């Protein structure tokens, strides 16, 4: 593994969110700025196949401070605390190159009025639904068209702080200000059903959280679990959310990112004739500004929690192929962790993840 | 401001 730390030339601005979409890692933040880097350019620089002086975003444009970015190969969903835009046609489908903003179609999808604020935006590509969490309801919109499908109303005392996508598309999970984990069954139509309410389970702080569950959808990770002062823990979605493993004790009140790699890896132990399949989690250790990468099978870190930033990590995103981790903080420095086969082994075909979901 | 590029050995 190589760590490339690349200070951004963005003056006094801040990057709050990022997303790996298509060939790009897309950064977005204050002043409405969006900047797109080719993932492979950063990886190639990390392995010295190209030089550092050539690094530069392929496309930058300006949309309010941006806190949310998600989407697919046809639409970027870009959100402030009060507005959500859709930028469609952002990727030239014939060349796999990002278009300039001048070829992009942009639409104001949603606006809320203070005191309301958007606490999270999550996109479930299998349901075809975007979830907009507001401080107190969850709104369900059809993707692209953005027709309103339904609305989940929850208690006045329960602010929905963050949402967690189910890779199988059967559920949506919310963590609340009054310490609950709420699990809803969701249908593609937008109809919904509360199926699990776990109370006094998590301590949420007034932050934008970035949490993803395991690609097999069997583990829900929790920052600041107050079951099993507080710790980062893994809950078994198939065994009544029992704690299966604790990763960090104590967790930091400033930790807001815990994301699984989408890959399911197999690494042989050739000397002993055996092999191990495992998942990877990126989060922080007890100190803000650390990055910890955790092998869920060995239940060990890949390396000592590494102090990379003087400030809390704002967001992290794995590459789609599982071999690169991108991270950003208020230090305005893009962190690229570029793994190799000799580090991790081989990402398994999606058949193997799909078999474990069923 | 210059980039840092470091090798990080794994366990």
């Amino acid at each position: 593994m190589r760590l490339l730390k690349y200070p951004l030339d963005i003056h006094n601005e801040q990057v709050n969110a990022l997303a790996a979409l298509g060939p790009y890692i897309i950064l977005a933040g204050s002043g409405g700025h969006v900047m797109a880097w080719r993932q492979q350019q950063l990886v190639d620089t990390a392995f010295d196949r190209v030089m550092i002086k050539d690094l530069k975003p392929e496309v930058s444009f300006q949309v309010g401070d941006i806190f949310f970015i998600t989407g697919d190969l046809e639409t970027l969903y870009i959100g402030s605390e009060h507005r959500l835009w859709g930028y469609s046609g952002w990727l030239c489908r014939d060349t796999n190159n990002i278009n300039s903003v001048e070829k992009m179609n942009s639409k104001l999808l949603f606006e809320c009025k203070s005191p309301s604020t958007i606490t999270d935006v999550k996109y479930d590509i299998n349901l075809g639904i975007l979830f907009v969490l507001l401080s107190n309801k969850i709104l369900l919109f059809r993707h692209k068209t953005f027709d309103k499908l339904s609305e989940i109303t929850i208690d006045k005392a329960s602010k929905p702080i963050t949402g967690i996508i189910d890779p199988t598309g059967q559920t949506f999970t919310v963590m609340t200000s009054d310490r609950s984990i709420l699990v809803y069954q969701i249908n593609k139509t937008g109809t919904h059903k509360l199926i699990n309410k776990l109370t006094q389970h998590v301590q949420m702080y007034p932050l934008h959280y970035r949490i993803s569950m395991s690609p097999q959808a069997d583990i829900l990770p929790v920052i600041n679990s107050v079951k099993g002062t507080s710790c980062t823990a893994l809950l078994d979605r198939n065994n009544n959310y029992k704690v299966t493993k604790t990763l960090v004790t104590p967790s930091s009140n400033g930790c807001r990112v815990l994301v699984y790699s989408p890959a399911f890896y197999e690494k042989p132990n050739l000397k002993k004739g055996t092999s191990t399949r495992y998942n990877l989690i990126a989060t922080s250790g007890s100190t803000d500004g650390t990055i910890l990468v955790w092998n869920t099978k060995r239940m060990k870190p890949l390396f000592n929690a590494l102090q990379v930033s003087s400030t809390a990590i704002n967001d992290m995103s794995w590459s789609q192929d599982g071999f690169t981790l991108f991270a950003i903080s208020n230090d305005a420095t893009l962190y690229t962790f570029a793994f190799q086969e000799k580090d991790l082994g081989v990402a398994l075909p999606q058949t193997e993840i799909k078999s474990l979901q069923e | 401001e210059p980039s840092i590029l470091i090798d990080v050995p794994l366990y």
